[PDB]
RNA sequence: GCUUGUGCUGUCUUCGUCCA
């Protein structure tokens, strides 16, 4: 699993819009199958059948998300957008022109 | 550290903080030479504390040096190519 | 037969810059690393302004050894050296 | 000390001895025979024994080791195979030298076609350079074209006349002028005849020819057993969560593999001279390809996505190559970039640092009776708190990360340890601005940690720099040493830039709106009064305290 | 076979021991790590002659770690054995696949199948031996063996001797 | 030559110190002959072969070193940069040895 | 092309093969940031004013030393060996201007980059010990001659009692000894200058002092510091000139854009 | 670990015969050439060591650091028991041990006399010094022992060998 | 006593930023 804190995603694997989020959180939660080792010796159900493929946010960026989309592509799977909303303030180093 | 950034280093004079850049704060990697093919196919084993070049077969006259790990992957790369630099730590004349 | 003597030494007597750097990190690097200290200190803690003032009073226990270019050197001690 | 301890002597490179590897040697440092040219098993993990990917030539994968040497993937530098070719094939950057040796000696006796008794011979022998000695000794025997079986008293050759050779492409083409004129046969020099013609070459003839016994034999320019690369040289990739990439050189050593094998199966069963001449030059082309891929005069060997295969020749040219692009200079940590800005109130050697920046970066300070205590505070202010350390390093080389400790206030701090701590005030840093045309573009400054997210300089530095602040970025290169500190203080530090070798004058002086001020200011008409001039006075930092009357 | 040899070590020495007393104290380091170690190429080093005025040198700062190296040149007494060399023994050790005796600090393992014939190994005697009519070899027991093969180890040699020829046997 | 290179160089008023030019003009005619800055110039040079070839021609370079069996005695700055090694230079011209003789004080 | 290339501590400039490119930097062995732009007073000017400059005649009175100027006034007309002395000092001065104007600079250039700056010494010294008022200086001239003589003697460039090295080393400071010859003269100490004694010795000292602190320093990679200095220009920059003519003249080409002759004629 | 004085020894393309060791054909080995270097570089032969030399030397060096380890102020285990490391110890306990209850000669006027007549004499001015080490360590009595115990003595038959083992009996001290 | 979670391709192409 990433590094990062899955506590922010819904029961879908996706967030909600108007939740803040910060660097390396994840987004968008997708596994990918794994073929089952032979822990079905004495593990109770806990053993690892699938792969983490999560989507987690910039390091360096953070703000508030503003709009999920969920859609299916033209293969008829499964196809999210997630857009991120912040603001951005002038402050020593920004570039301004004339 | 482009090409650039090390001709002004080396017209600073500052050996060591080339070195240092070139090596520490990048790919530093160590292996083992033979004392006498003076080639990298040395099989180490740190473990077992035994060391061993097959094609000269000896266990004595061995070293090992600190080289970029990028001078090491073209050492390589030359070996591939039927070419074979040997590095050896003594001067002969 | 390579060391050349000391009364046939023909370099220059001063500290060269290059020499005088390499010595004081050499100098800090060694106390640093909890070699004894050959002057007093006031009230000094770092390792360079240390070795520094190692140099000042002609106290640093190290050795030059100078290459010539046909492979020949000259041993200098920093105590004989000439430091501006 | 990141290295784990090895008994070997650790001593530093002296020589670099080049030359040819003998088909011997090959054999010799090789642990396993690539004959497979199936990579994987059974698409079951575990790739096949003797294949290309054979676990014995090393590993790449954390939770395998090499079954070789034992170590782990960090420290196997990876192990050799050879593969022995059915047909020895010219290696594709000596054939010009294979052509001009063949002009130089005779095709039968294998001896040169010269002798010391021409004085200009004897005179071309007395040079000691082997290149110049080849060189010499080409220009004189080319034109002598009939081999003497009789001395110009036998010297040894066998009157046979010496053919013409010419090259195209990988096949070199052999002309006798067989018996005025008369039907001449030129036919095809193949690699196998030339190799055992100059296995025949006397050692005395090898050193007048320039080449060396020991070292690079000139039967060994041409290819009877390759060598296979381990797989750190041609690493896979992952292209997706489920497929992994070969890399081009496994594919290019597996299609030469290929072409082996079909050429071992040919000879045995049955033999039309056609087939096995087209099987043949298939097998020598993949091999030439193999190593260089820019071969004027024939189409290159492309992937089945249509683009170029990447040649091991490729990978050592160019800007990006191995020696522009890894070696002479390469990608380093502790570095930082950002955007810089002017600073009135900043000595001349001293660099206005971000508070990230100095908390990212850092420099391992060793644990003595004189820091211990100033120490053991920064490793409880933790790596977020200012100021702070990152980790602890103990003698054996350990690291203690001090954001995943829960018992950072347990840690007792014992001398010779390091603690990489915070990037702090008057520490000396290397700072630099691109293109750097000359010295003065890498000057060490003296580090002030300030707020906000740009670098700060003193303006009359930014002359050197050739820098002004519409945009402009600098980069910041940490000392990880107390030996690469010291000569950064004392050789690269600002002040002693200031008079530069090229003209004997200073690079750095009054500019901006502090010139155009200090014109204004001593006009003949300029006065000020006692309360300004109070302030005027205080904000001089070297002022004695004495107010001029 | 005993011999004399002029040998030389490399020893890294530590800043803070950069005292007065640094050339006694090499000295010292030196004969406790060569006396009595075990080298393949060489065998085994039981003395260093003239240990207290042995010449160590000038030492040489290696950039960026502050320890110093020193080259040590000294002559030490030096035992190998060679193959095909007959030398005396003391038995060690009796046991049914052989006899294990020492040559020095050399242990040496003879095996039954170069052992003569008539030299039946008698577990029954106290202690138990391999002896013949005229022929009783036990544990201290001297015995005369040639070394026909030696095993080259990390630190360790093993050598394996005969009693099968001539002139040989117990002593 | 050196008239040719301050002629170019003074036209637009910029001045050099002349120890650089004389060095410059000092190398370009040190063999008796003219030698040119470019590979032809440089590579034809009996120095290291992995200092030449850090330039251009690196390959080509390469297979000549190996087939004449060149031997590089790793003096210059560019072989000890790329094998990691203190270069002879600057403060690496040098040696610094312990002396036992003042620690006895 | 220049990289390999670094000073040794004998002096001599050498690749990395050991090859000489130069028996001394810069055939002088000074560093390139300790130079100045100095006047050598010996070049200019006609005979007359040479000679008014330089000459002391110890007979006649009016073309004497003032005596207002010196202590020993009275004592010194007359005296023969001391004319003797002065003699060779001006042989020795117009031994230099003829070395300078007929073989260095033929054009008559007198403002050229040496070491240690002369002016700023000897201006130092009179604010240092106080040279004003209209005192009289107790320095005498075989002071003078000998502790110029002296100097001219302790600016070592290169080490060791070698003939051949002493030769080199005498070659080496040739320009800057005229300089300061032609600075230091007795009638220009004692008159224009005015320095008392502890100023003389001050002045020497400094003077040796600075020399010795402005040789170059064993280890320079001066290879590079000429590459950077020579193409740092070059980024900022009827015959053929500026780049393409610099590309002509480092590539060695055989046919250039413009080629041209400067025939010179016969005097008539 | 301890480098011999022999360094270089590169890669080469002949292989000979003269490389394995060999007591018999007296084939020692590069590091044991009958041919050696000193630290000044000169010329130096083979020094081999009987086991009355080899104990001589190791007596008087362990005494002489005994002395000298005690300012300058004979029983074997107190001799052994002066040396550090107890692996050390042990190996120079198993030496003295060795040589003690093999001392052909304990004297050293004896020894002094036993390597004058193998050195100084004419038939022993052409043997090698691993031979004379073996003939004064072995204790042989018979030419034909000798011979079968040493083979390459077999090839020099211009050997006074039978008389100078009759003096090697007489010289043993009974 | 229920005990915490460490890992990322690669190759092209284009468009930009600061010098020049
Ligand atoms: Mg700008
Ligand atoms: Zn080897
Ligand atoms: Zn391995
Ligand atoms: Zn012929």
């Amino acid at each position: 699993l990433k590094h990062g804190t899955y506590e922010k995603l819904d029961e879908d694997g996706l967030i909600a819009p108007g939740v803040r989020v910060s660097g390396d959180d994840i987004i968008i939660g997708k596994t990918t199958p794994i073929p089952p080792d032979t822990e079905e010796l004495g593990q109770r159900t806990k053993y690892h059948t699938k792969r983490d493929a999560s989507t987690p946010l910039r390091s360096t960026e953070n703000g508030i998300v503003d709009q999920v989309l969920l859609t299916t592509n033209q293969e008829g799977l499964k196809f999210v957008k997630v857009r991120m909303r912040t603001t951005k303030v002038p402050q020593i180093g920004d570039k301004f022109a004339s | 550290f482009g090409e650039m950034e090390r001709d002004c280093m080396i017209a600073h004079g500052a050996a060591g903080f080339l070195k240092e850049r070139l090596m520490e704060a990048s790919d530093a990697f160590r292996v083992h030479v033979c004392g006498i093919c003076g080639l990298m196919s040395v099989i180490a084993n740190l473990k077992k504390n035994q060391f061993e070049c097959r094609s000269c077969k000896n266990k004595t006259n061995i070293y090992q040096l600190h080289i970029p790990y990028a001078a090491k992957l073209l050492f390589q790369e030359l070996m591939a190519m039927n070419i074979a630099p040997r590095l050896y730590t003594e001067r002969s004349g | 037969e390579l060391a050349i003597l000391k009364e046939e030494r023909t370099t220059t007597p001063y500290l060269t810059k290059y020499e005088r750097a390499r010595i004081l990190g050499t100098r800090a690097l060694q106390i640093s690393m909890n070699a004894p200290v050959l002057v007093d200190i006031e009230g000094e803690t770092d390792p360079l302004q240390i070795a520094m003032k190692e140099l000042s009073q002609r106290k640093i226990p190290l050795v030059i050894r100078r290459y010539l270019p046909d492979g020949s050197y000259e041993d200098w001690g920093c105590d004989e050296l000439i430091v501006d | 000390s990141q290295f784990p301890y090895s008994s070997a002597p650790l001593r530093s490179v002296k020589e670099v001895q080049f030359g040819l590897l003998s088909p011997e040697e090959i054999r010799a440092i090789s642990v396993v025979k690539i004959e497979y040219p199936e990579i994987m098993d059974e698409s079951r993990q575990r790739p096949r024994e003797g294949g290309l990917n054979d676990p014995k030539l090393g590993s790449i994968d954390r939770n395998f080791k090499c079954q070789t040497c034992g170590e782990g993937m960090a420290e196997c530098p990876g192990h050799f195979g050879h593969m022995e070719l059915a047909k020895p094939v010219f290696h594709i950057g000596f054939i010009p030298k294979i052509k001009k040796v063949c002009e130089c000696i005779c095709m039968n006796c294998g001896k040169l076609l010269l002798d010391e008794t021409n004085p200009t011979m004897a005179q071309a022998i007395r040079i000691r350079d082997p290149k110049k000695r080849f060189n010499a000794v080409w220009q004189l025997c080319k034109t002598k074209m009939v081999c003497e079986a009789d001395a110009p008293v036998s010297r040894g050759g066998c009157g046979n006349t010496q053919p013409v050779v010419r090259k195209d492409g990988m096949k070199l083409w052999g002309t006798w002028k067989k018996s005025r004129d008369a039907q001449p046969e030129r036919k095809l020099l193949t690699p196998g005849e030339i190799l055992n013609v100059f296995k025949h070459i006397s050692p005395e003839d090898c050193f007048r020819l320039g080449f060396n016994e020991d070292y690079a034999r000139p039967e060994w320019m041409i290819i009877t057993v390759l060598p296979v690369p381990p797989p750190q040289v041609r690493p896979s990739i992952a292209m997706d969560e489920t497929t992994q990439g070969q890399d081009d050189l496994t594919h290019k050593l597996s299609d030469i593999l290929k072409a082996n094998i079909n050429v071992q199966k040919l000879e045995m069963d049955g033999s039309p001279q056609h087939i096995i001449n087209e099987v043949e030059q298939l097998l020598q082309f993949h091999v030439a390809t193999y190593m260089d891929n820019d071969i004027a005069g024939q189409p290159q060997a492309l992937q089945k996505s249509g683009r170029p295969v990447k040649a091991i020749r490729a990978r050592l040219k160019g800007k990006e190559g191995r020696l522009r692009g890894n070696l002479m200079g390469k990608r380093v940590d502790f570095s930082a970039r950002t955007v810089i800005s002017g600073d009135p109130n900043l000595e001349l050697d001293q660099v206005g640092v971000p508070i990230s920046i100095a908390k990212t970066l850092s420099y391992p300070e060793t644990v003595t009776q004189y820091n211990i205590h100033r120490l053991t505070e920064y490793v409880r202010n933790g790596p977020n708190e200012h100021p702070g350390a990152k980790y602890v390093i103990r003698d054996n080389g350990d690291r203690i990360d001090l954001r995943y400790h829960k018992r950072a206030g347990d840690i007792v701090l014992q001398y010779g340890w390091k603690v990489e701590r915070h990037l702090m005030d008057d520490d000396p840093v290397l700072f630099n601005r691109q293109p750097s045309l000359h010295k003065m573009s890498m000057m060490a400054h003296r580090v002030k940690v300030m707020p906000y997210s740009t670098f700060r300089l003193n303006l009359s530095v930014t002359s050197p720099y050739n820098a002004d602040f519409d945009g402009d970025e600098m980069n910041l290169h940490v000392p990880q040493s107390e030996e690469t500190r010291a000569e950064l203080s004392q050789l690269c530090a600002v002040p002693l830039q200031i008079v530069s070798p090229q003209s004997n004058k200073p690079v750095m002086g009054i500019v901006q709106d502090t010139l155009c001020g200090v014109r204004k200011m001593t006009l003949r008409d300029t006065f000020i009064e006692y309360e300004q001039v109070m302030n005027m006075l205080f904000w001089v930092p070297s002022w004695d305290g004495v107010v001029p009357q | 076979m005993f011999f004399l040899k002029d040998l030389s070590l490399i020893l890294t020495l530590h800043p803070s021991y950069f005292g007065p007393q640094m050339n006694q104290y090499l000295r010292e380091k030196l004969l406790t790590d060569v006396e009595g170690t075990c080298t393949g190429q060489f065998g085994y080093i039981v003395t260093v002659l003239d240990g207290m005025n042995i010449d160590v040198g000038k030492g040489r700062i290696i950039p960026g770690s502050g320890s110093a190296e020193f080259e040590v040149k000294y002559r030490a007494v030096v035992w190998k054995p060679f193959k095909g060399e007959v030398v005396d023994a003391i038995v060690s050790n009796v046991s049914p696949i052989g006899f294990f005796a020492d040559v020095g600090p050399l242990n040496v393992f003879v095996s039954t199948r170069l052992i003569p014939d008539n030299l039946v190994y008698n577990p029954s005697n106290s202690p138990p031996a391999y002896m013949s009519n005229d022929e009783l070899i036990t544990k201290g027991s001297k015995v005369r063996l040639k070394v026909v093969g030696t095993r080259t180890d990390v630190n360790e040699i093993y050598a394996i001797g005969s009693i099968k020829e001539d002139f040989l046997g117990a002593i | 030559l050196y008239k040719e290179i301050l002629n170019v160089i003074a036209f637009d008023g910029s001045y050099v110190n002349y120890r650089h030019m004389a060095l410059l003009v000092d190398v370009m005619t040190s063999r008796g002959y003219l030698m040119a800055i470019t590979r032809h110039g440089i590579n034809r040079a009996d120095t290291g072969a992995l200092m030449r070839c850090s330039f251009e021609e690196t390959v080509e370079i390469l297979f000549e070193a190996g087939a004449a069996a060149e031997l590089d005695d790793c003096r210059g700055v560019s072989e000890n940069v790329m094998l990691g090694q203190l270069a002879p230079m600057g403060t690496g011209a040098f040696d610094v040895m312990i002396d036992e003789k003042l620690l006895t004080s | 092309a220049l990289e390999d290339i670094m000073v040794h501590y004998d002096g001599t400039t050498r690749n990395s093969l050991g090859d000489i490119i130069q028996f001394l930097y810069g055939e002088d062995g000074l560093d390139g940031t300790q130079v100045e732009r100095q006047t050598i007073d010996t070049i200019p000017g006609s005979d007359k004013a040479f000679h008014k400059r330089y000459y002391v005649d110890l007979m006649d009175e009016k073309n004497s030393i003032k005596p207002d100027v010196i202590e020993y006034a009275a004592d010194i007309l007359g005296d023969v060996e001391l004319q003797k002395e002065l003699n060779s000092e001006y042989e020795q001065l117009v031994s230099d201007r003829k070395f300078l104007r007929e073989i260095v600079f033929v054009n008559g250039d007198h403002n050229w980059p040496l070491p240690v700056n002369l002016r700023r010494i000897i201006q130092n010294a009179q604010q240092i010990f106080h040279l004003d008022r209209a005192k009289a200086s107790d320095l005498t001239i075989p002071e003078i001659i000998h502790g110029v003589r002296d100097l001219c003697k302790k600016l070592f460039v290169l080490r060791g009692e070698n003939e051949l090295i002493k030769e080199a080393q005498q070659n080496a400071t040739s320009l800057f000894q005229c300089l300061v010859r032609a600075r230091l003269a007795t009638r220009r100490i004692l008159e224009e200058f005015r320095l008392n004694r502890d100023a003389f010795e001050w002045v020497l000292g400094t003077i040796e002092a600075q020399f010795q602190r402005s040789l170059v320093h064993p280890g320079e990679m001066v290879g590079v510091i000429a590459a950077q200095s020579i193409g740092e220009p070059a980024t900022q920059m009827n015959v053929t000139l500026g780049v393409p003519r610099l590309k002509e003249i480092l590539n060695v080409a055989k046919n250039i854009k413009t080629p041209a002759l400067t025939v010179y004629l016969d005097r008539e | 670990v301890s480098t011999s004085t022999v360094g270089a020894r590169r890669r080469r393309a002949k292989q000979q015969v003269d490389d394995e060791e060999n007591a018999t054909l007296l084939r020692l080995g590069p590091e044991f050439a009958l041919k050696q270097y000193d630290h000044d570089g000169n010329e130096h032969d083979l020094i081999a060591l009987s086991l009355s030399e080899s104990r001589l030397l190791i007596r008087e060096a362990l005494k002489a650091r005994s002395r000298a380890r005690n300012g300058g102020v004979i029983d074997d285990d107190e001799l052994a028991k002066v040396t550090s490391g107890a692996v050390a110890n042990g190996v120079v306990k198993k030496t003295l041990d060795y040589l003690n209850t093999f001392a052909r000669f304990k004297d050293e006027e004896t020894c002094t006399a036993v390597d004058q007549l193998l050195h100084n004499s004419s038939d022993c001015s052409v043997l090698h010094p691993f031979e004379i080490a073996q003939l004064s360590s072995l204790g042989c009595e018979d030419v034909d022992e000798a011979i079968t115990l040493i083979p390459s003595l077999a090839a020099k038959k211009e050997v006074n060998l039978q008389r100078i083992l009759d003096e090697l009996n007489r010289l043993e001290d009974p």
